[PDB]
């Protein structure tokens, strides 16, 4: 249950391998804005198609991030797992 | 300090009770409004049938059916609520109102404004555009007696062509309890809609000229009923949102007050024990 909004790494992307740094580096802010977009749209009777598409992308990214207990994924697999989502192949 | 937090907890609790009560009230009134809508429909449907079987015989030359040679000034009726707590209802209606005003002024016309509801009246009295006339005190439960006067005023404003070359209505259409929005309709001049496949007393032209204004009146009535139902549904949604917000506020205030209780007791005990350890 990582709170993507409050969580921070004050060293940042300095210790992140270039593959993950490129594939995932956009994910944090996209998920934060998805969370706020969801908090808004929870009571929107109607809203533009772009908001709805961003909302579905965010929901599918959130569903992507979770994983079961005692199931650590190697980085070589994590980069692909995040590629599936960030590049939109899950759409 | 703790006293402030306790008082705010009491206040938030009272607010939560009030908002839940009004939420259930709105849940009942949306059903009342839908009942009135479906009770009014069967008259409009028969008026539509009669008007079309008269139109088939009529000359189709009544002013309301023919466009002006060069329009300059368009009348617009904006329907809004008389009570607050509706949330986005008035906001949506008025943002669509201004979008329609910008469409008109892009085409080349200028709007003359009629307003139903005190909220839009306040909005257009803050933003300096002059309302021609307005009506208040029935947006919650419109009766035909009011739609009659509104339609009369708009039709007289049109037939004078001060006068207007067009009549629009801005309201909200109740698609379903969970989903609703504001809509713009041109009420005049009406387009004639030919589609493929009687005695008239004294003549068809007379009955048609007498009937079209009443069609305008019943249509504006139906629009006001849709507006009232949409208003009650948006009141439901917004009051549920307010109840949830008050619940979360009560939670946070209770947490803060319990932390203050613990800190106060700990500070008192530390003071007592420092006094003891001094002797």
């Amino acid at each position: 249950a990582i709170n993507v909004g409050v969580s921070v790494s004050r060293v940042g992307g300095a210790a992140q391998i270039k593959a993950m740094k490129e594939v995932a580096g956009s994910l944090r802010l996209d998920l934060s804005q998805y969370r706020e977009l969801e908090a808004f749209a929870a009571f929107a009777s109607d809203l533009d198609a772009a908001s709805k598409a961003q909302l579905d992308r965010g929901a599918r990214l959130v569903e992507l991030l979770k994983q079961p207990q005692y199931s650590p994924l190697a980085v070589e697999e994590q980069v692909v797992a995040i590629f599936l989502g960030t590049q939109g192949h899950l759409d | 300090t703790l006293r402030e937090l306790r008082g705010r907890i009491r206040s938030a609790g009272s607010i939560k009770k009030i908002t839940k009560a009004q939420e259930l009230i709105a849940t009942s009134r949306i059903a009342k409004a839908q009942a009135r809508v479906e009770a009014a429909r069967p008259y409009a449907a028969e008026i539509t049938n009669m008007l079309t079987e008269l139109a088939g015989a009529s000359a189709l030359d009544h002013p309301l059916l023919v466009e002006r040679k060069q329009p300059k000034r368009a009348g617009v009726l904006v329907v809004s609520s008389d009570r607050g707590l509706c949330g986005a209802y008035n906001a949506n209606v008025l943002r669509r109102a201004e979008e329609l005003f910008s469409l008109l002024r892009d085409e080349g016309k200028d709007p003359v404004l009629y307003v139903v509801g005190r909220k839009a009246l306040g909005y257009f009295s803050f933003r300096q555009r002059t309302v021609v006339e307005s009506w208040t005190g029935f947006s919650e439960r419109p009766t035909y007696e009011n739609a009659r006067e509104i339609a009369d005023t708009l039709v007289n404003a049109f037939m004078a062509g001060l006068g207007v070359d067009e009549l629009h209505i801005v309201f909200t259409e109740f698609r379903s309890m969970l989903s609703q929005t504001a809509v713009a309709r041109r009420a005049a001049p009406m387009e004639v809609e030919y589609v493929g496949e009687y005695s008239f007393e004294p003549d068809p032209e007379t009955l048609f000229d007498a009937l079209l204004p009443r069609y305008i009146a019943t249509r504006v009535y139906a629009a006001l009923l849709e507006a009232a139902a949409s208003e009650s549904a948006s009141r439901r949604r917004a009051m549920k949102s307010a109840t949830d917000n008050a619940d979360d506020l009560i939670k946070a205030l209770t947490l803060a007050a319990n932390r203050e209780r613990q800190a106060q007791i700990t500070q008192e005990i530390s003071e007592i024990v420092g006094g003891a350890n001094a002797l």
